[PDB]
């Protein structure tokens, strides 16, 4: 029964400028584990169905980097331990937005970048030619 | 006397007109707030005040209706005059959203309640319970002293004249979300039970009871078990 | 409150290096070139030479952060690999692990 | 069965023609002025709510970073010029 | 013999958590990290800035909740936000776990210069996963 009654909403300005057409955003996230990527695609790709953006989804190779220490603390060379960190990935191509729609998106699945993933995010946009470029001088 | 004094306070104010000056919001709000002390001789008077801040210009704030509150609400029968007077402050501020211009803004939601319960209108706390829910009106409650007080006043209320079974969905909305009751507040609560002849609940705010720390009240425990017995 | 006097005084050597290393950049661009007369790269030479010792880089030793371990570091934690493997088999470390393959 | 907004009226003051037309943006903020702003801040100080209020309480006094994420938030060299 | 992070068989009468109770091989095979960054992924970088911040602040809340600290802690990075997710004992008074959540997160996010938070999840006793 104890609802809010109205609520104000966050005041969005229709600006005079034109907007950034963006050809494509690279979304790629780099994290220690798969399960997490597979959640985080699942977000990210459900909410960008929400919001009418076409997006696609594939797994670049994982890497994986090995280095080998001393076991003792002292002599014993022939006995070693080695480590390795992996980095797996995932790659959410988003294609024909313009720079609003592409403002709300990210900072959506950024604030939601779960720990221990990182994000590299490759805007692909549109311009038109210079104006001084247009015909030759003579 | 409150003569003497009224005939003071309207020299400055002419005063005021003659040095060019403007009165602000809180040239109103102090003339109210220190009519607090005469109280029946101050009543047509205050009016009189509010009146001209509307003529004026000046917007009258939360503070302002909230002196204008506790100027009427004088000890007695507050049916002659404070119920038209929060009856018409409420028809005037439904459906505004408030902004932070007196330092006593944050006492009318106390105060209007305060009124409700005192005049045992519901009908009435859902309006000022409304005003507070809409928009950013609900941070104007006060402090936490204050938002127990009202809590408790609209809770008791609720407990006293609205059906028991609205009454226990508000008793889970507000309770412990809201705020914790007070051991009285529980004793309102059995006793709107007994009156649904609901006793099957009993066990249940019992367990609530020790939950709010309740446990080890006397009042409650000779409540719960006079009526069960 | 470094862990060693040796800790200490690479800690004085990175501060010297790195008030010096605009001077020793300039004066070490005249140095490195066929172009300005070798009377004037000779003068170079005899000045940044008589700059202070510690404010060579090439002194700086990259040692354990934690235990002042000389040898034995990796250089993107900058721990030996004592240090290292203690935090690292406890699972302190964000994404490392024991490598089988 | 009258209203309170109608009736008499103390007359001593006239209507405003109109508000302050031109304010002086220059006006020093002297202690009286400095100290009744704080108390305008207090009568909506309410403890956080959720979570979501905490980030922007964060977000506003500048301590949470600001999204999307922009690698030069807060660095401008200078305003200088690709030129320069 | 190996010894790496392994609680040794005993009597029976050893009780030890799960962290405890597996070695280092089984990180990322039955036990998680106790820390997560970005600053150990392939073209990241900080890795060692974020190592000393964590040994510290697993020293400093050692120290500053004595007694209390019933498992490791869970150190995660998220933005500029850091989140300390602790599991603690019930024998310390509310007031006192109050009064020090509210002395750390205040002392932490000027240290290092970024909003910390402190989540507390208490427990009757130590959770006894085997006794070695
Ligand atoms: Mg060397
Ligand atoms: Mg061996």
């Amino acid at each position: 029964v104890d609802v809010p009654k109205d609520l104000t909403k966050p005041v969005v300005t229709i600006s005079d400028e034109p907007d950034i057409l963006y050809k494509r955003l690279s979304v790629l996230v780099k994290g220690h584990d798969k399960a997490v990527l597979d959640s985080y695609e699942y977000f990210a790709v459900l909410a960008a169905k929400e919001l009418g953006i076409s997006i696609k989804v594939h797994e670049p190779p994982r890497k994986i980097e090995r280095f080998t220490l001393l076991q003792s603390v002292h002599i014993y060379k022939k006995h070693r331990v080695q480590y390795e960190m992996r980095t797996l990935y995932r790659c959410l191509e988003l294609e024909h937005l313009t720079g609003s729609t592409a403002d709300v998106y990210l900072e959506y699945i950024q604030r939601n970048l779960p720990e221990g993933v990182a994000m590299e995010v490759t805007k692909t946009q549109l311009e038109q030619l210079p104006e001084h470029i247009k015909e030759p001088i003579w | 006397k409150f003569e003497e004094k009224w005939s003071k306070i309207l020299e400055l104010l002419r005063h005021m007109v003659a040095q060019k000056v403007k009165p602000n919001l809180q040239t109103f709000n102090t003339i109210l707030k220190c009519l607090r002390r005469f109280h029946v001789f101050a009543r047509s008077p205050a009016l009189q005040v509010l009146r001209e801040m509307k003529a004026i210009g000046i917007e009258p704030s939360l503070a302002t209706y909230h002196h204008i509150i506790r100027l009427f609400d004088q000890p007695g029968d507050p049916l002659k005059r404070s119920s038209f007077i929060i009856y018409d402050i409420m028809n005037e501020l439904m459906g505004k959203r408030f902004s932070p211009k007196d330092p006593d803004d944050d006492k009318f939601f106390q105060s209007a309640m305060s009124i409700c319960s005192s005049l045992r209108d519901l009908e009435l706390a859902y309006q000022v319970h409304g005003l507070l829910k809409t928009g950013d009106n609900w941070k104007f409650i006060g402090p936490d002293q204050h938002r127990n007080f009202y809590y408790s006043k609209f809770f008791d209320l609720i407990c006293l004249m609205e059906q028991i079974d609205v009454t226990l969905k508000w008793y889970e909305d507000l309770i412990p979300s809201a705020y914790f009751p007070h051991s009285q507040t529980m004793i309102h609560l059995l006793q709107a039970l007994d009156v649904a002849n609901r006793l099957e609940v009993i066990p249940k705010i019992w367990k609530d009871s020790k939950e709010y720390g309740h446990t080890f009240r006397s009042d409650l425990r000779e409540e719960i078990l006079m009526l069960m017995a | 409150h470094y862990v060693d006097w040796r800790m200490w005084r690479d800690v004085k050597r990175r501060k010297m290096a790195y008030e010096y290393a605009d001077e020793r950049l300039r004066i070490n661009s005249l140095r490195k070139n066929t172009i300005l007369p070798k009377i004037l790269q000779d003068v170079a030479d005899e000045e940044i030479a008589a700059l202070p010792r510690d404010s060579c880089p090439v002194r700086i030793r990259n040692r354990c952060v934690m235990t002042s371990r000389p040898r034995g570091v990796k250089r993107r934690w900058r721990l030996s690999r004592i240090v290292f493997r203690h935090l690292a088999d406890h699972g302190q470390l964000s994404g490392i692990q024991r490598a089988t393959w | 069965r009258k209203n309170i907004f109608t009736g008499k009226r103390l007359n001593i003051f006239d209507m405003m023609a109109v508000t302050k037309e031109a304010p002086e943006t220059d006006t020093s903020p002297s202690l009286w002025d400095v100290e009744f702003a704080k108390q305008l801040a207090t009568v909506n100080e309410q403890p956080l709510q959720n979570g979501f209020e905490e980030l922007i309480q964060w977000t506003k006094e500048g301590k949470l970073w600001e999204f999307p994420i922009n690698n030069e938030a807060g660095f401008d060299d200078d305003g200088s010029e690709f030129h320069e | 013999k190996n010894r790496a992070a392994r609680v040794r068989v005993s009597k029976g009468d050893k009780p030890v958590t799960y962290e405890e109770a597996h070695a280092p091989h089984y990180i990322a095979h039955r036990k998680g990290w106790l820390s997560l960054h970005t600053g150990n992924l392939d073209g990241e970088d900080h890795a060692a800035e974020r190592t000393v911040e964590d040994v510290f602040l697993r020293k400093f809340m050692w120290g500053t909740f004595p007694g209390c600290l019933a498992d490791q802690l869970v150190l995660k990075r998220r933005g500029n936000q850091l989140e300390i997710c602790a599991v603690v004992l019930r024998q310390l008074s509310p007031h006192k776990y109050y009064f020090l959540v509210g002395y750390s997160e205040t002392l932490l996010s000027y240290f290092y210069k970024c909003p910390v938070r402190l989540h507390l999840q208490t427990v009757p006793s130590k959770v006894v996963y085997k006794y070695l």
